[PDB]
């Protein structure tokens, strides 16, 4: 029947800066006409809901997204990826790296 | 302070509502198509009313801009397509009875009942019945007497109304910056933007009859040669002098001929090119018909249809109660989703109409780049071009033995290609001047030149002195001939089905140097040709977002309105024509008349 639990910001004053969030709800005011938090002569809703339907086309329907940004600051190292062993074996001169 | 800034977010605002709210009142439409049910009335109800009574607001907030001063093209376009207050201009009672007026007339032109005097227990209708009996029958009294009480006993209450719908619709293109109505008709017609590319409402005007002179000779061998098949078919009822009369064409308006194919075949010994046996006998189905179909799409260049469309659309055996509706439409319902509505069955004629839905479902996409309000052709006139000369390339016998469709040892000959193009010609030359002549009575009386009573007989000896139409019963004042017609009762421009055959072939021409093909036009083919395909796809994906004038530059190379490729298409034609009617004089006089 049409889903528009998400929103994306269509109007704002200035750009976002790297890894910023905005979630004020303040009522754009595209003129020189200020509004009281109203909508009025010049002033429009910044945020716009989308209408995510299965029946939508190629490249409107919903995608969930995820970004994975790694930090490695003077602090020391905490996430570190898996390290695989081989088998130990006997009686013969072998190298390691126990 | 700022009023292009801040037109851009208006713009912007408005149209991200305008897209889901025209796709809820699509997909109501569409459901209720598919469901033909009380059920879903209510859905189109609440979609339409609601879609309606929202855009008037856009309407409404749309004049605050003073568009004499926005720079951006686009910008400015997109404004002034809100900035009209469409109907809004007059009096609340004035709409009202406009409103009104439309709705009678057309609910009374939809109610056809006509009963026989001697059985007044029969009455018919405009559907097949009263239509079949004069259409496909060799008489001359039944179907005038069928002429007649069509044009009599409807004929005479749709004076009264279009008397006055004339007047209202002209005091109010008086009131909406128009001297009459036919401006108004042209106003979409009138780009005065680029320099070199502008183009006027008067253009068009003058530019009709200037071309139209050229077609002349190729619709009098016609004529001739159709009135002399009368002769051998009809004894003594059609003056060689003069002309054939109205009701004895094959239709009820005088505006196709094909029925007339049949008295006036040439060559019938050779059967026609019909491709049902060879779908018939190898199991060719309806998908296997679209697969068929697409492959041609495919060929020329243009991007094959998405996932989406192949399961949400309906395509064929409607099957249970629940009826759908067999009219072939495209939808475009927004956010990627396009479907087709079809009741396809195994038929070269559905062939060709599931090509022509595939041409306009390829032309649909090509501009979906483009904004709500530019998200359509350049002009009225190439939806339906592009639908046509897929169907028109489809048909050649080239194509059908390319794709396995005939057989490969075909023996096509002169003959055979003369019979196609004169049956062709029937079709698409038998109505061109019954579109130019209408169209410029229409021009006329909303013109306001010729007076309220003065309309009968300028409509009859025009129609008599251009098309060349004798009455065969006398007609008096009181008789509203033009107001029987579909498009007259709906409001609907019809100079729209005039140019875009011209377009077509013109189209097709280039296609056919975008062929690299030798030999007659319609066995031209752009199968297999991706440079066909490219060069149609530069122009298409532009939309409405470009003017006409500009965007039939990319395919055709001349800017002036000529009509140089029907002539050339109708060549065999016209030579044969003058082998024909040597002993048999080509025009007429209008001073025969089948009453006098
Ligand atoms: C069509 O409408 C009827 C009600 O008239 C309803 O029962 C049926 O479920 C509908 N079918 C679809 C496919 O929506």
């Amino acid at each position: 029947g049409g889903n528009y639990n998400y929103l994306y910001r269509l109007f704002r004053k200035s750009n976002l800066k790297p890894f910023e969030r905005d979630i004020s709800t303040e009522i754009y005011q595209a003129g020189s006409t200020p509004c009281n938090g109203v909508k009025g002569f010049n002033c429009y809703f910044p945020l716009q809901s989308y209408g995510f339907q299965p029946t939508y086309g190629v490249g409107y329907q919903p995608y969930r997204v995820v970004v994975l940004s790694f930090e490695l600051l003077h602090a020391p190292a905490t996430v570190c990826g898996p390290k695989k062993s081989t088998n130990l074996v006997k009686n013969k001169c072998v190298n390691f790296n126990f | 302070s700022t009023i292009e800034e801040q037109a851009k977010t208006f713009l912007d605002k408005f149209n991200h509502e305008a897209e889901d709210l025209f796709y809820q009142s699509s997909l109501a439409s569409w459901n209720y198509n598919t469901n033909i049910t009380e059920e879903n009335v209510q859905n189109m109800n609440n979609a339409g009313d609601k879609w309606s009574a929202f855009l008037k607001e856009q309407s409404t907030l749309a004049q605050m801009y003073p568009l004499q001063e926005i720079q951006n093209l686009t910008v400015k376009l997109q404004l002034q397509a809100l900035q009209q207050n469409g109907s809004s201009v007059l009096s609340e009672d004035k709409s009202k009875r406009l409103n009104t007026i439309l709705n009678t007339m057309s609910t009374i032109y939809s109610t056809g009942k006509v009963c026989n005097p001697d059985n007044p227990q029969e009455c018919l209708l405009l559907e097949p019945g009263l239509n079949e009996i004069m259409a496909n029958s060799l008489d001359y009294n039944e179907r005038l007497w069928a002429w007649e009480s069509w044009r009599s006993e409807v004929g005479k209450q749709l004076r009264p109304l279009y008397e006055e719908y004339v007047v209202l619709k002209n005091e109010m293109a008086r009131a909406n910056h128009y001297e009459d109505y036919g401006d108004y008709w042209r106003g979409d017609y009138e780009v005065n933007g680029v320099d070199g590319y502008d183009y006027s409402r008067g253009q068009l005007i003058e530019d009709v009859e200037h071309t139209f002179e050229e077609i002349k000779p190729l619709y009098e061998h016609l004529h001739a040669y159709v009135r002399a098949k009368l002769m051998n078919a009809y004894p003594s009822y059609i003056s060689p002098i003069g002309c054939l009369p109205a009701h004895l064409l094959g239709d009820m308006w005088g505006r196709f001929w094909t029925n007339l194919y049949s008295l006036t075949v040439p060559f019938g010994q050779k059967p026609n090119i019909d491709v049902t046996d060879a779908m018939v006998d190898q199991a060719w189905d309806a998908q296997r018909i679209f697969k068929e179909a697409e492959k041609f799409f495919v060929s020329v260049g243009l991007p094959n249809m998405t996932q989406g469309f192949w399961e949400n659309s309906m395509l064929t055996d409607p099957g249970n109660v629940q009826k759908a509706v067999c009219h072939p439409t495209a939808w475009d319902l927004g956010k990627g989703d396009f479907r087709i509505l079809m009741c396809t069955k195994v038929t070269m004629d559905d062939f060709l109409t599931a090509h022509h839905e595939m041409g306009h479902i390829q032309y649909d996409m090509a501009y979906a780049a483009q904004p709500f309000l530019l998200r359509n052709g350049a002009n009225e006139g190439f939806h339906e071009a592009v639908g046509e000369i897929m169907s028109l390339s489809a048909a050649t016998p080239k194509h059908l033995k390319s794709i396995g469709l005939l057989s490969p040892d075909f023996q096509e000959d002169n003959e055979t290609e003369i019979n196609f193009l004169l049956k062709q010609a029937l079709t698409i030359v038998g109505t061109l001047p019954f579109t130019y002549m209408l169209e410029k009575w229409r021009w006329m009386v909303f013109k306001g030149e010729i007076p309220k009573d003065q309309w009968m007989k300028k409509w009859w000896e025009m129609k008599r002195e251009i098309v060349g139409v004798v009455e065969p019963v006398p007609h008096d004042e009181t008789y509203c001939d033009p107001a029987s017609l579909f498009h007259v009762s709906n409001d609907y421009s019809f100079i729209r089905y005039y140019t875009r055959t011209l377009y077509q072939f013109q189209f097709q021409e280039a296609l056919c140097q975008a062929a690299k093909h030798e030999g007659p036009l319609h066995k031209c083919d752009i199968s297999n040709s991706t440079e066909a395909g490219q060069k149609l796809f530069n122009m298409l994906r532009l939309g409405k977002s470009e003017p006409w004038t500009l965007a039939l530059e990319n395919v055709v190379g001349a800017k002036n309105m000529n009509v140089r490729p029907l002539l050339n298409y109708f060549e065999p034609l016209f030579t044969w024509l003058k082998d024909q009617n040597k002993n048999s004089f080509v025009g007429w006089s209008t001073d025969w008349s089948p009453y006098a």
